[PDB]
């Protein structure tokens, strides 16, 4: 029935900078049956603020909210790096139907990072299965920004390699990167040398990253 | 706390049955609300009990789709979601609430539902091996569903572990891998293992990374 409204989507902002989100409700929800939850990648929420305004236990100070009727913020005066979630309100004025708001994304900015570039071989141990995984790890950059190109002998191979990002460092604000090259053993031990080479802002020219196979 | 049972695949058709376990007993002055989370998606509530009662309320896009109940004896709420979808693949979180309140003051864990036409299996694990600091780490490739939880040394090492998000190969099969970076000096000496555990398929691997 009451449909909450959140503004903006995504808050990119550096640290020290104040976030301030919004909710808004499409009927009052009075002096307040609204409450503020943390998101945080691979957690359960986290509660904020209820009330509008009253601050939960353990909540750092930089939190707040303040509103009534219709409208309402959530604030972060301070931001941190810590901070990296997403934030949802929920109301709960009548007990019989709780909803949510679609949530705001709160990103943090940083200064340049390159990435720390490995290599990874497959293990003998899979290679007695028949499949080859060639691992090359772009670790703790900033910004998202990268290109990972595998290189076999010295042609470039395409169409066999996934990439998966972890989310933003809590403490840091960086990024990590694996690229996976997945072949069949006889693919494999067709060429010798196994290159990965990294483009990044972070880097004056592209790193490489090789091993022959052995 | 509040406990909730272990990740789970159900075929498409069939139901669905989730615990969540309240802490000490004291479940008796507050509410149990169970909210679920499509993946990349919102907060979606289905429903609330008050266990005192045994009475429930339910959100209208679940109504007799989903029944949700206590267990007065041994603290424990469940959600029953029933002709499961697709769509339903979610990990369902349990809450606490006060009846005379309403914020969601406490939250379970989570437990992811995979509603797929899809067996069990459970992944293989390899080492990445080691290249002042160095890279070493763990892949662990082809299992279903998710999630599978890597730790390092028990957990006694947390410092410097990026553990990525899994991928859907083009199998169907879930891959990822588990890095850490520690020391070059401490590798002929500090000895590393990865702790693997993917509970769909009670598979617990523990693997040494050497170079």
């Amino acid at each position: 029935e009451i449909v909450l409204t959140q503004s903006p989507a995504t808050l990119s902002l550096s640290p020290g900078e104040r976030a301030t989100l919004s909710c808004r409700a499409s009927q009052s929800v009075s002096d307040a049956y609204l409450a503020w939850y943390q998101q945080k990648p691979g957690q359960a929420p986290r509660l904020l603020i209820y009330d509008a305004s009253s601050r939960a236990t353990g909540v750092p100070a930089r939190f707040s909210g303040s509103g009534s009727g219709t409208d309402f913020t959530l604030t972060i005066s301070s931001l941190e790096p810590e901070d990296f979630a997403v934030y949802y309100c929920h109301q709960y004025i009548q007990l019989h139907s709780f909803t949510f708001g679609q949530g705001t994304k709160v990103e943090i900015k940083r200064t340049v990072a390159a990435p720390s570039v490995f290599i990874f071989p497959p293990s003998d141990e899979q290679l007695k299965s028949g499949t080859a995984s060639v691992v090359c790890l772009l670790n703790n950059f900033y910004p998202r920004e990268a290109k990972v190109q595998w290189k076999v002998d010295n042609a470039l191979q395409s169409g066999n390699s996934q990439e998966s990002v972890t989310e933003q460092d809590s403490k840091d604000s960086t990024y990590s990167l694996s690229s996976t090259l997945t072949l069949s053993k006889a693919d494999y031990e067709k060429h010798k040398v196994y290159a990965c080479e990294v483009t990044h802002q972070g880097l004056s020219s592209p790193v490489t990253k090789s091993f022959n196979r052995g | 706390e509040l406990v909730q049972s272990g990740a789970e695949v159900k075929k498409p058709g069939s139901s669905v049955k989730v615990s969540c376990k309240a802490s000490g007993g004291t479940f008796s002055s507050y509410g149990i609300s169970w909210v679920r989370q499509a993946p990349g998606q919102g907060l979606e509530w289905m429903g609330g009990i008050i266990p005192i009662f045994g009475t429930a309320n339910y959100a209208q896009k679940f109504q007799g789709r989903v029944t949700i109940t206590a267990d007065e004896s041994t603290s424990t709420a469940y959600m029953e979601l029933s002709s499961l979808r697709s769509e339903d693949t979610a990990v369902y979180y349990c809450a606490r609430y006060d009846g005379i309140y309403g914020e969601l003051d406490f939250w379970g864990q989570g437990t992811l539902v995979t509603v797929s036409s899809a067996s069990t299996k459970g992944p293989s694990v390899f080492p990445l091996a080691p290249s002042g600091t160095a890279a070493l780490g763990c892949l662990v490739k082809d299992y279903f569903p998710e999630p599978v939880t890597v730790s390092w040394n028990s957990g006694a090492l947390t410092s410097g572990v990026h553990t990525f998000p899994a991928v859907l190969q083009s199998s169907g099969l879930y891959s990822l891998s588990s890095v850490v970076t520690v020391p070059s000096s401490s590798l002929g000496t500090q000895t590393y293992i990865c702790n693997v555990n993917h509970k769909p398929s009670n598979t617990k691997v523990d693997k040494k990374v050497e170079p």
